């Protein structure tokens, strides 16, 4: 029947700055005529909804996305990879790191 | 301003794709599982699509059309701004729909009763089509031909006269001169630097291409006439026209039921691979999987993998009421389904290749906007489907796909049997199609007044087609309206141009696949360069003029009849030797009653 809860914005005045976010819901104004908060020609609601349905060809089915962004300000340190450990060989000239 | 029209169409392109989807998804559930709780499920969901489109149509006239520069956004705007009906008065608009419903139900429910038994009565499709396709009795074919026209066609005569007046009013309010000029608006092309095409230019290109088929059609008409005199002696003149009730069906549209009387060498079996399919235990799925391997052989994509679950390749395991008719569906959102009820036969092995060709055409232009997702004209869509069927019916393809003894010998006697069966369907329908649209074009513009409709109809049968009526018909009959496409408001010139595009595509692809022999032995398997020649047209849609689409495959800007004649030159050479003692041509003075 269509999952109409997943919307996207399809009209904006100007492209976003990187990592900028815009949740407003003002009536878009395409033409020169002012809109006064009501719909009509050249006065469009700015949000559309994917109507997802299970019998959609691939490329029409929902994909979930996660974007990891590593940043490095100027602190002293922070999270990082894990650390591997081997075995301790007692009794033998060895090259060690503790 | 033009940038407001672009923002108009993108709201259109995302409300339409969803509303067209579920209006076509509900039409799938009715077609594959019939209840009445599905017919009411598709009538309200069908009307939400139609009510939405007239709301956006009346919004489209706020933008002018000549203040636009981009050709693509102009093409989308003109296809949506089209008024069509609704230009009439609101009491004339309901009179036109009453006529179209009355003419459609006369054709489907009209009955003919026997004069020896008035309690037995036949409909057209069960019983009257079987007499015209199977009988060899002269008196029974003459009864079924005349009684369909005198009992059903006489009811359509006062309805078709009122239909011409109301359709010319609707066409002249949309700035055409008549309704025939409205039908020729599909082939019109406006201002794309050298690729233009006028709506009156279609009339000369049909008549210029037709006078090069008349040498080939005259030798086919003379050979069939000489073979019909053995089947009906004392009924056919050796220098005259053919009687209209001895042609294989009700209207003489196809001559394909005359093959058992006109076969050149009846002691050679025409090749039929149906027994080799049931000897290797081929299921329902093998016929499509070998069809998908044909298209991936030429360099075309696989099926979409939603194609295999959602489709219904047979009638179900339930005794399930579901219109069983081969077709290809394009519901939207990249969801392609094929609906057919396939049996293990070489017939449905071939129409599997035909119906997959509609899918591969549909998968290619799916990146265009919504209003340009059709064929480039009305004739391209069926023509791409039938060059897939010609390449799969060759014995060269059948012995490499595993279905023919590697020790098979094709002789020159079986190629004549195959080519003559093709010419009874291809060449035999071309003067019928040309004559019928020429008659309907002259009726709409008024060159034929209504006191000469049936006089000019039968003069054009004797002169162009070479077919004479067995009983004289005055102006109380309407013999064109007894055909389906005339009484159900359909255009008929799409069957003429599709036949010419089909051999232009096939000859252009076989020069790219490096063929060496005759054109009728060709196969485009294992190539890649031919598929690249085909794919460059398939992805255009309606975004380009159709004359620009033809040069991407053929190399010309117009339809041409010389590739059609090169297909039939082995038959045309053999036909001119069988008509050394015959008379080629016909007389328009002889009649089967005029002695
Ligand atoms: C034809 O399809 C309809 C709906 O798709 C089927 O009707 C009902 O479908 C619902 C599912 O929403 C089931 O819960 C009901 O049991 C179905 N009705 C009945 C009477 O079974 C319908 O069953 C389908 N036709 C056939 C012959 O199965
Ligand atoms: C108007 O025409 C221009 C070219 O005549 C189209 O521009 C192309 O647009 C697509 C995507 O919109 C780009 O990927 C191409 O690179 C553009 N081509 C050029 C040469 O810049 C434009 O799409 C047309 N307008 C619409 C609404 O389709
Ligand atoms: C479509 O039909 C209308 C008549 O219903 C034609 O006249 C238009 O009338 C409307 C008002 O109902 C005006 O807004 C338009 O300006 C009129 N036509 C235009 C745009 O000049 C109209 O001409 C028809 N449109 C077509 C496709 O020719
Ligand atoms: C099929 O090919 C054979 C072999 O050439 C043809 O037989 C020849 O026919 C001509 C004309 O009748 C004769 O002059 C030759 O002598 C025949 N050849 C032999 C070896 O006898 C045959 O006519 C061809 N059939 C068709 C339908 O084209
Ligand atoms: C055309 O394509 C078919 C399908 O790939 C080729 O058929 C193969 O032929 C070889 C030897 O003739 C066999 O060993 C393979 O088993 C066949 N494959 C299949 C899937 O049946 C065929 O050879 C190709 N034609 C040419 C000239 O390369
Ligand atoms: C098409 O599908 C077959 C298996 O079904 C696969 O082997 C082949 O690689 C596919 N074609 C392409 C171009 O990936």
């Amino acid at each position: 029947g269509g999952n109409y809860n997943y919307l996207y914005r399809l009209f904006r005045k100007s492209n976003l700055k990187p990592f900028e976010r815009d949740i407003s819901t003002e009536i878009y104004q395409a033409g020169s005529t002012p809109c006064n908060g009501v719909e009509g020609f050249n006065c469009y609601f700015p949000l559309q909804s994917y109507g997802f349905q299970p019998t959609n060809g691939v490329g029409y089915q929902p994909y979930r996305v996660v974007v990891l962004s590593f940043e490095l300000l100027h602190a002293p340190a922070t999270v990082c990879g894990p650390k591997k450990s081997t075995n301790l060989v007692k009794n033998k000239c060895v090259n060690f790191n503790f | 301003i033009e940038e407001q029209a672009k923002t108009f169409l993108d709201k259109f392109n995302h409300e339409a794709e969803d509303l067209f989807y579920q209006s076509s998804l509900a039409s799938w559930n009715y077609n594959t599982n019939i209840t009445e709780e599905n017919v009411q499920n598709m009538n309200n969901a069908g009307d939400k699509w139609s009510a939405f489109l007239k709301e956006q149509s009346t919004l489209a006239q706020m933008y002018p059309l000549q203040e636009i520069q981009n050709l693509t956004v102009k093409l989308q705007l003109q296809a949506l701004q089209q008024n069509g009906s609704s230009v009439l008065s609101e009491d004339k608009s309901k009179r036109l729909n009453t006529i179209l419903n009355t003419m459609s139900t006369i054709y489907s429910t009209g009955k003919v009763c026997n004069p020896d038994n008035p309690q037995e009565c036949l409909l057209l499709e069960p019983g009257l089509n079987e007499i015209m396709a199977n009988s060899l009795d002269y008196n029974e074919r003459l009864w079924a031909w005349e009684s369909w026209r005198s009992e059903v066609g006489k009811q359509l005569r006062p309805l078709y006269e009122e239909y011409v007046v109301l359709k010319n009013e609707m066409a002249r309010a949309n700035h055409y001169e008549d309704y025939g000029d409205y039908w020729r608006g599909d082939y019109e092309v406006n201002g794309v630097d050298g690729y233009d095409y006028s709506r009156g230019q279609l009339i000369e290109d049909v008549e210029h291409t037709f006078e090069e088929i008349k040498p080939l059609y005259e030798h086919l008409h003379a050979y069939v006439r000489a073979k019909l005199m053995n089947a009906y002696p004392s009924y056919i003149s050796p220098i005259g026209c053919l009687p209209a009730h001895l042609l294989g069906d009700m209207w003489g549209r196809f001559w394909t039921n005359l093959y058992s009387l006109t076969v050149p060498f009846g002691q050679k079996p025409n090749i039929d691979v149906t027994d080799a399919m049931v000897d290797q235990a081929w299921d329902a799925q093998r016929i499509f999987k070998e069809a998908e391997k044909f298209f991936v052989s030429v360099g075309l994509p696989n099926m979409t993998q939603g194609f295999w679950e959602n489709s219904m390749l047979t009638d179900p395991g339930n005794v399930q009421k579901a219109v069983c008719h081969p077709t290809a569906w394009d519901l939207g959102k990249g969801d392609f389904r094929i609906l057919m009820c396939t049996k293990v036969t070489m017939d449905d092995f071939l129409t599997a290749h035909h119906e997959m060709g509609h899918i591969q055409y549909d998968m290619a232009y799916a990146a265009q906007p919504f209003l340009l997702r059709n064929g480039a004209n009305e004739g391209f869509h069926e023509a791409v489907g039938e060059i897939m069927s010609l390449s799969a019916a060759t014995p060269k393809h059948l012995k490499s796909i595993g279905l023919l003894s590697p020790d098979f010998q094709e002789d020159n006697e079986t190629e004549i049997n195959f080519l003559l069966k093709q010419a009874l369907t291809i060449v035999g329908t071309l003067p019928f199609t040309y004559m019928l649209e020429k008659w309907r074009w002259m009726v709409f513009k008024g060159e034929i007044p209504k006191d000469q409709w049936m006089k000019k109809w039968w003069e054009m049968k004797r002169e162009i087609v070479g077919v004479v009526e067995p009983v004289p018909h005055d102006e109380t009959y309407c013999d064109p309206a007894s055909l389906f496409h005339v009484s159900n408001d359909y255009s008929f010139i799409r069957y003429y141009t599709r036949t010419l595009y089909q051999f232009q595509f096939q000859e252009a692809l076989c020069q790219a696949a490096k063929h060496e022999g005759p054109l009728h032995k060709c196969d485009i398997s294992n190539s890649t360069e031919a598929g690249q020649k085909l794919f460059n047209m398939l992805r255009l849609g309606k975004s380009e003029p159709w004359t620009l689409a033809l040069e991407n495959v053929v190399g010309a800007k117009n339809m041409n009849v010389r590739p059609l004649l090169n297909y039939f030159e082995p038959l045309f050479t053999w036909l001119k030797d069988q008509n050394k003692n015959s008379f080629v041509g016909w007389s328009t003075d002889w009649s089967p009653y005029a002695d």
